[PDB]
């Protein structure tokens, strides 16, 4: 009866591993964040807006570095906020963006690179 | 008793009584023949 | 002593060769006619009269 | 050469992006970001006064009345132009910025692999911020600049490592000073020995070094200082001030700093946020007592960019007060300015948005301290 206020889902390292291993039709956007990080609030709102924009044409997930610190270090995360744009085609290579990039930048990456 | 019972081994501060008070570092602080030797005599 | 730091409020608890251990205490001045609320050695908590 | 003396900030230009990331044991709601401001006024110790990219230091230094130039590379896309425009509107010199038409600004190509049953990534194409070559350096900037500033983020890139060392040789040739502001990124917190080997060369190439308390204790010994902090006497305190259970502001002895000392080091500053500024010079050492108040504005406080403001204030006072390196009283008096700059920078959301001006910083310094401490 009551819609949920947040569309971006929080996943574990194992769940994200299964998601990446499995077949994907739409681009997958992975957010690395920490609640103690000030810039991550603005990134959280921006990614909520992006998730509203791409209803079923993209998948937005977030990984907390306070629960998956080793997983974040393995994936070459040097700071926060950090975004990973994973294309549905396994042949292609993912893109890592560092910093509070604009929403239009995310739209361009998703449209012309995924 | 123990019978009427109806876990398995196989599977700072100093007390001050006179009423109890605890004395610790939060309230106590420091400011500042042969050779004769102390010992037993038998 | 002139070359020593000032001793502070409290009671001498331990006496040693070159030092003393003090249990800190707070003095309260009371003019004649005041009423002490408690017996000797009575335990008083924070905010108690 | 115009006044004040120019400083050069070398590295990547990014929007926000605090590099220092560790594990915190007090997480808020994963979705409700309106609760995350409580971790701004009760922060993790490593995030008390976070630093950022060298562009933050350059912008803060210019806002404090200094002249700064940024040395780095951006792509030829919209994001690189926007970053360069942001640096230009802050009156930071852009002539040291190199454009790459074929590169995407702040974008890195990585390949996802599943080594030993765990997902991992490896870099395929480095971003243009990490792809500045020694042939793309600006020799006029390196000649004019009196302080050369960089972070340990460039040590995570081999191209930027080589470019950084060439730039350090060039700057030392012309008489500039090397400012190493560590700002250890997430990979460099894995273990002490590998980080020490990785940063040894840049550490020995630096005249001025700024580290946080957590960074210094990680570089020397984390467990020893954690044990020392947790120690409590069993029976009685050794002095009265130890009975108050006050916050620990332990001042490291120069004997403890001896492993990290070298001959060209003129000044080492250890910052416990804005609360403490432990300084070490070849002749003397001490601590500058500071403060903080983010609870004065609970709804606008944000600690991002505070360390950048502290470092920028240090550079601003160093370029105009050469007696800082030799006079202890003057050094403390000028470091109080950086303390005030860091304090103000915690009162606004956003690092660049909340960087104080020189007038406001001096006003706050005179308000906080007694007149004899100015």
């Amino acid at each position: 009866f009551v819609r949920e206020d947040y569309l971006v889902r929080k996943l574990s390292a194992q769940e994200l591993q299964d998601l990446v291993k499995g077949e994907r039709k739409v681009p997958l956007i992975v957010d690395f964040y920490a609640t103690w990080c000030g810039p991550c609030i603005l990134m959280a709102q921006e990614l909520e807006m992006l998730a509203v924009e791409y209803e079923s044409n993209a998948m937005i997930v977030k990984v907390d570095t306070d629960d998956e610190y080793e997983f974040a270090r393995d994936m070459q995360v040097r700071g926060l906020p950090t975004l990973f744009f994973i294309s549905p085609d396994p042949s292609k290579d993912a893109i890592r963006t560092e910093g509070l990039i604009p929403l239009q930048m995310m739209r361009d990456i998703i449209d012309n690179d995924m | 008793r123990k019978r009427n019972n109806p876990m398995n081994p196989f599977y700072h501060g100093t007390i001050r009584m006179f009423s109890l008070l605890i004395l610790s570092s939060s309230n106590c602080f420091r400011i500042g023949t042969i050779k004769n030797s102390s010992g037993p005599l038998g | 002593a002139k070359k020593e730091p000032y001793l502070k409020s409290g009671q001498v608890l331990i006496v040693q060769r070159d030092s003393v251990v003090i249990r800190s205490a707070k003095p309260y001045l009371a003019t004649p006619g005041a009423k002490v609320h408690g017996h000797y050695r009575e335990i008083l908590y924070e905010g108690d009269t | 050469y115009d006044d004040p003396p120019l400083v050069c900030c070398f590295g990547a230009v990014q929007k926000e992006f605090v590099p220092v990331v560790r594990v915190h044991d007090n997480p808020m709601h994963p979705d409700i970001y309106s609760q995350w401001k409580m971790l701004q006024w009760d922060p993790p110790e490593f995030g008390r006064a976070p630093g950022g990219p060298p562009s933050n230091v350059a912008i803060s230094h210019v806002r404090l009345g200094g002249r700064a130039a940024f040395m780095g590379k951006v792509g030829g896309d919209d994001y690189g132009e926007e970053l360069v425009l942001m640096m230009n509107k802050e009156r930071v010199q852009t002539r040291g910025v190199k454009f790459d038409e074929g590169a995407s600004t702040a974008c890195t190509r990585v390949k996802i692999k599943f080594e030993d049953g765990k997902m991992k990534a490896e870099t395929v194409k480095e971003p243009p911020e990490d792809s500045l070559l020694a042939s793309e350096l600006n020799l006029a900037v390196l000649k004019e600049a009196r302080i050369f500033h960089f972070n340990s983020e460039v040590l995570t890139s081999p191209t930027m490592e080589s470019t950084l060392f060439k730039a350090i040789q060039w700057s030392k040739k012309f008489g500039g000073l090397i400012f190493f502001d560590l700002n250890l990124p997430l990979p460099l917190w894995r273990s002490r020995n590998e980080t020490r080997k990785l940063i040894k060369k840049s550490w020995d190439e630096a005249n001025i070094i700024e580290v946080s308390q957590q960074e210094l204790e990680f570089l020397l010994d984390e467990e020893y200082y954690e044990r020392r902090r947790n120690y409590t006497p069993q029976y009685f305190a050794e002095d009265f001030e130890q009975t108050k259970n006050r916050r620990d502001y332990y001042h490291y002895t120069p004997e403890e700093i001896k492993p990290l000392w070298h001959d060209d080091l003129k000044l080492l500053v250890v910052t416990d946020g804005t609360l403490r500024l432990h300084y070490y010079t070849p002749k003397f050492d001490g601590v500058v007592v500071g403060t903080e108040d983010v609870l004065i504005t609970p709804f606008t406080c944000d600690r991002t960019g505070s360390g950048d403001a502290v470092v920028a204030g240090i550079m601003r006072k160093l370029t105009t007060c050469p007696e800082m390196f030799e006079d202890q009283d003057v050094l403390e008096r000028q470091l109080r300015f950086a303390v005030a700059a860091g304090i103000i920078s915690q009162w606004t959301i956003g690092a660049v948005r909340g960087f104080p001006t020189e007038s406001a910083t001096q006003n706050l310094k005179e308000q906080v301290y007694v007149p004899s401490m100015w």
